[PDB]
């Protein structure tokens, strides 16, 4: 008898992982050319990236 | 390029130009001097490290000879017998004046004109050295310095010297020149000094 509705719970449980998954990640968009890239790469604390 | 080729370069871009030879010289020798009075002092007109030895009681450093300015990246440092030594600071004159009579091994200094001055006054003879642009004249090198970097720079000042006497127009495109090739030059001391280094904040 609630195995309609279940299911309506399954899809939306669904999508929204399937969401989060693909678009969640921190990135970023830039112009390779202006910065010397070593300094990017790195995770140490104070870094002034040329 | 050398003296030499300089003259010939002078003389062949300024319109194939021939009677005159003793003027280029004596306009590239001015180019120069002209040159060393600006603000702009390149890389190649700093000294070595020169050492200076005075007698107690005298707080007055003279200036080294061809002192145009002092070298940031550098300090006058304090070299005591034993080989260690201590960086003086600078401060203005009105700063040091608690210190007069207070005593011991000197600690501060102040540059007013012609003279260095030790406020904490050594009660023994010392010895300081130092890092600072020069004159060239005033350089220990073999050749100067600037026929070797500075080439095309030269020739447009002094193409332009000889122009303007004749009260050429021309003479404003040969000064642009060299105001161009001024500017390409600070710009390669700017990348020279700042290759293969890393700024850390703190």
């Amino acid at each position: 008898i609630s195995a309609p509705m279940n299911d309506i719970l399954t899809w939306l449980f669904d999508s929204h992982m399937y969401n989060k998954r693909q678009i969640m990640n921190n990135q970023f968009i830039g112009d390779p050319s202006a910065l010397v890239v070593k300094d990017v790469e790195s995770k140490e604390p104070g870094k002034f990236i040329r | 390029m050398d003296k030499a080729t300089l003259v010939k370069t002078i003389a062949y871009r300024m319109g194939n130009v021939k009677g005159q030879d003793t003027a280029i010289d004596f306009e590239l020798a001015l180019s120069i001097e002209r040159l060393e009075g600006q603000e702009f002092v390149p890389w190649f007109l700093l000294s070595e490290n020169n050492f200076f030895e005075g007698t107690a009681q005298e707080n007055r450093i003279p200036v080294p000879r061809g002192f145009i300015r002092e070298y940031e990246e550098g300090s006058l440092y304090l070299r005591r017998v034993a080989g260690t030594g201590k960086c003086l600071i600078k401060k203005s004159q009105d700063q040091l004046l608690k210190y007069e009579g207070m005593t011991g091994e000197p600690s501060h200094y102040s540059l007013t004109n012609q003279y260095f001055r030790i406020y904490p006054v050594p009660q023994e003879d010392f010895k300081v050295e130092l890092l600072f642009y020069r004159k060239s004249s005033t350089l220990n090198v073999e050749d100067n310095p600037w026929y070797e970097y500075a080439a095309e720079l030269l020739v447009a000042e002094t193409i332009w010297a000889m122009l303007s006497a004749r009260r050429d127009k021309m003479a404003d495109y040969w000064k642009s020149v060299a105001a161009d090739q001024m500017r390409r030059l600070t710009i390669l001391d700017a990348e020279r000094r700042l290759a293969n280094q890393e700024i850390f904040m703190g």
